[PDB]
């Protein structure tokens, strides 16, 4: 049972520990050029490239230090809401309504090849590698697939409802997402079984994460709250909730060291919330429209979040 | 720097690009087609002018006309219907052969009470037609209206029954001066069709153009 | 399946010693800063 | 016409060097004051040889509403929009005509190019805010009875392109004041005054009156009741009964507001410059008719203050661009 082994919490374990505080937050710089609303990005593991995805039918790569356009690719379909940017810097993913992962290749831009083979929206991908790319659709099912062959290598099941996120480990090797059932399902890739389900939430989930170490991870869901699930306890961790905010979430990121936990709200903001201590350590303001898509860079030199005014803004 | 000079400079031929593109989107108007019986989505792309969502490009009167059909899409409408916001106009298509079957009128009044009164669908306005005219005529001898509302206004007749379900189209619709609805009966003629389309859409663009002009 | 204290205690030594290279939690120099 | 330093006395029925004004007829050079002969005279050539509270408060409204208007843009709309570069264009226009009246107190109570200079940011200010309120009154209509055309014409470039062509030819009309203007202190105090050549006085002046008044008020309420007549009749059709009847009082009340703001300014033009009603008054027909023109003048300036206001806070959509920026 896993009431059984919930003996104590991780609040009156990090108790002890020092609080953060408040956190010096300031727009450092802010992206300008896209035409449309924002619904996903991806940070490389560089650090200088960034990727984005509007509404407008362009997907254009951003260049974070310099703040400049280094590539502009013209999408088939305007309606986009997923992107993602392979560790290797050479192909970027692309979804929307077409139930397709469009695949461009940087280095030549040419297009190199659209996989089809879903039947629901297209909501996140992530790049496992420079050859395998794991994909979530609105058919309440994941799936794994192939640059190489173009075709559906495994097909992770067993949600109700559709999912809409999906992130990967350190090591690549286990991945989770969440669905408005509630449920988050921890899946392998080589053998592609799912290994537990980690649910109770009161609502859809939008937002999914894994911690820097790989055995906890965060989920966020649209009544307000964050919770986190550590694949050890194979439970509820903690929970990040507040009276104030009413409005759901859409992005949820961690930092490199995990203190602090980005999570994208729908009050025009976002809210940074300590991931041990569950006591909040700033506001992240200044957009004018919803925010729907934020990402960490991987050295944690910097914070890309962009919001529907088809901009994105820099904290360090 | 001429590194760095080369960056700047391939990002403002990038920006020259998005801009004359962007242009393009703002001249070429959007519509929205939904259909809960799956009424919608058909007997509209069958013009002489003409994988998950169906794209229709047309020019009618120097105007072009941009079609989404989502049909595929089986999925929660609430995680995707946020995305076709700010277009030109909603094309919602309706049969009125649709209240027999299994209910399927009380489905179809259903989802268009859902985006006509959703959030993000307020400031677009929504045109709405009358499908399966002709099939329209003949069922009301045999099959009275009033298995679909309890109300049939008494006269049973086409005359009646068409403004009944036209009327009852608005009750679902909360917000009259905030919002506006169209409502016209499909035709046999394929261009008789679009000239409601282009009418409306015509009229759509002067709504904005005021808001814009601040006469609104 | 292990105690919640147990991998509670390993989440928060994980970031113990991952707190110094945070420059979320610990601000880097603006010159050592590339924004 | 360009302040009330403008006023000198004329020489109306005929040892110091000075010029008199361009807004009485028959002039004079004046000498106690000789006034010989403007030209053909041999001693001439010779000698030639060798309520303020309320005015201030006005233009601060004014100033902080241009400015408004102007931040508002790049902050939220950020000129995507090609009606945006044409009100952005206004507002700049309306500062040059009001930020003159704070260098006119200056200049008096303490040189010449400097004059001219600033009697020419005025003159092509007020120019720019005619032709943009014009052209603002022809997007309307070319957006209202011409969606589709608007939609496949209105461009950025476009109205940049128009905004330059605007100023061009704004510059153009004025030079002629440009050129035929003089300082002509001959006093104590700074006094800055227009004079014309003299060769050509009549006819040259009465060119320069009708050319301020037709730009002034014949286009532009043409170009205003043909374009509200179009908005009209496509609007009739709107099928909502609040939004209609607002859009057209709010027409109405443009078109009332830019009369009763701009046409008495004209008027008091073409009865001072003619001089046929009454010419023989010396100072009679003087001081009121100075008085006049401050009032005229004063109420332009108010007008100019006004423009931004009805001309972005009438809309709906504006007004909640403030309040988030604001916030």
């Amino acid at each position: 049972a896993r009431k059984a082994c919930a003996d104590a919490t991780l609040s009156q374990i990090t108790n002890n520990i020092d609080p953060v505080g408040r956190i010096q937050m300031r727009t450092r710089r802010t992206l300008r050029g896209h035409l449309a609303k924002i619904y996903a990005m991806h940070w490389g593991t560089d650090s200088r490239l960034l990727v984005s995805a509007s509404q407008d039918g362009k997907l254009i790569i951003w260049d974070s230090y310099t703040t400049n356009k280094v590539h502009a690719i013209p999408l088939r379909s305007s309606w986009v809401m997923t992107c993602a940017y392979a560790p290797s810097g050479n192909y970027v993913a692309c979804g929307g309504l077409d139930n397709i992962c469009s695949i461009y290749n940087l280095k030549t831009v040419r297009v190199s090849r659209e996989l089809a083979g879903h039947t629901g929206y297209l909501s996140c991908c992530r790049f496992l590698d420079d050859n395998q790319i794991v994909t979530s659709s609105g058919d309440t099912t994941c799936a794994l697939w192939d640059i190489e062959t173009g075709q559906q290598t495994t097909t992770f099941t067993g949600h109700t409802g559709d999912v809409m996120s999906l992130s990967l480990a350190p090591d690549t090797r286990l991945f989770v997402s969440g669905a408005c059932d509630a449920s988050a399902k921890l899946w392998d890739v080589r053998e592609g079984m799912c290994r537990q389900t980690f649910t109770g939430h009161e609502s859809d989930i939008n937002a999914i994460c894994f911690f820097p170490n790989g055995n906890a991870f965060a989920t966020g869901s649209d009544d307000a709250t964050c919770r986190l699930f550590d694949l050890r306890a194979d439970q509820e961790l903690m929970t990040y909730s507040h009276d104030n905010i009413i409005c759901g979430i859409t992005s949820v990121s961690f930092s490199k060291s995990g203190r602090l936990l980005l999570a994208g709200y729908d009050d025009f903001n976002c809210n940074v919330w300590d991931a041990l201590k569950a006591d909040r350590a700033g506001v992240l303001a200044g957009h004018d429209n919803r925010v729907s898509c934020l990402g960490v860079t991987d050295d944690g030199m910097a914070v890309a979040t962009g919001s529907w005014d088809s901009f994105l803004k820099i904290w360090n | 720097s001429a590194e760095d000079k080369a960056a700047v400079e391939r990002s403002k031929m990038i920006d020259r690009n998005l801009r004359e593109d962007g242009e393009k989107a703002a001249r070429e108007v959007k519509l929205l087609l939904l259909g809960a019986g799956e009424s919608g989505k058909c007997t509209i792309v069958k013009q002489m002018k003409i994988t998950g969502i169906v794209e229709t490009h047309f020019t009618f009167k120097d105007l072009h006309f941009k079609m989404f059909d989502v049909t595929a899409q089986r999925s929660e409408r609430k995680k995707w219907i946020h995305c076709f916001e700010g277009v030109t106009a909603i094309i919602f298509c309706v049969a009125l052969s649709d209240y027999d079957l299994v209910n399927r009128m009380h489905a179809s009044m259903k989802l268009f009470d859902s985006i006509c009164n959703n959030k993000w669908f307020t400031d677009t306005s929504i045109i709405l037609f009358l499908n399966k005219k002709d099939l329209f005529e003949e069922k009301i001898k045999k099959s009275p209206l009033t298995i679909c509302y309890p109300e049939y206004a008494g006269s049973n007749t086409y005359e009646e029954a068409a403004a009944y379900i036209q009327c009852q189209f608005e009750d679902l619709n909360k917000r009259k001066d905030t919002k506006e609805i169209y409502t016209h009966f499909t035709c046999s003629t394929d261009t008789k069709n679009v000239q409601f389309v282009f009418d409306a859409v015509t009229d759509v663009i002067i709504k904005n153009n005021l808001k814009d002009c601040g006469l609104f | 399946r292990i105690k919640v204290s147990k991998a509670a205690a390993d989440l928060m030594a994980y970031c113990e010693a991952h707190a110094k290279e945070d420059p979320l939690l610990t601000p880097v120099p603006a010159s050592e800063n590339p924004f | 016409s360009p302040y009330s330093s403008d006023t000198t006395p004329c020489c109306f029925a005929y040892k110091e060097y000075c010029y008199t004004s361009g807004k009485c007829s028959n002039p004079a050079v004046v000498f106690r004051q000789v006034c010989a002969n403007p030209e053909k005279k041999w001693v001439r050539e010779y000698i030639n040889s060798l309520l303020p509270p309320l005015y201030s408060l006005v233009f601060i409204f004014g100033f902080v509403g241009n400015m408004l208007v102007i931040l508002i843009l790049i902050n939220c709309k950020r000129l995507k929009s090609m009606t945006d570069i044409y009100l952005l264009n206004l507002a700049i226009s309306d500062l040059f005509f009001l930020l003159t009246v704070p260098f006119w107190a200056h200049y008096a109570a303490a040189g010449n190019t400097m004059c001219q200079l600033l009697t020419g940011l005025y003159f092509i200010g007020f120019f720019s805010g005619i032709f943009f309120i014009i052209l603002l009154t022809i997007d309307r209509y070319l957006a209202v009875v011409h969606a589709v055309f608007a939609l496949k014409a209105r461009t950025v470039t476009f109205g940049v392109v128009t905004s330059v062509i605007t100023w061009v030819v704004a510059v153009f009309a004025s030079l002629p004041n440009i050129i035929f203007t003089r300082s002509q202190k001959c006093g104590l105090h700074y006094t800055c005054s227009s004079h014309f050549p003299y060769s050509q006085y009549q006819f040259w002046k009465n060119f320069q009156t009708l050319k301020i008044v037709i730009l002034g008020l014949v286009l532009p309420l043409l170009v205003m009741v043909i374009c509200y007549s179009g908005i009209l009749k496509t609007l009739l059709r709107c099928r909502n009964e609040k939004k209609r009847h607002r859009a057209v009082r709010l027409i109405f009340t443009i078109m009332i507001v830019y009369f009763l703001f701009w046409a008495p300014y004209n008027i008091v033009l073409l009865l001072n410059t003619f001089q046929e009603f009454f010419g023989l008054n010396n100072c009679s027909s003087s001081n009121r008719l100075d008085q006049a023109m401050q009032v005229t003048e004063t109420l332009g300036m108010t007008h100019c203050c006004i423009n931004p206001i009805i001309y972005a806070f009438v809309g709906e959509k504006f007004r909640n661009y403030l309040l988030v920026f604001f916030q």
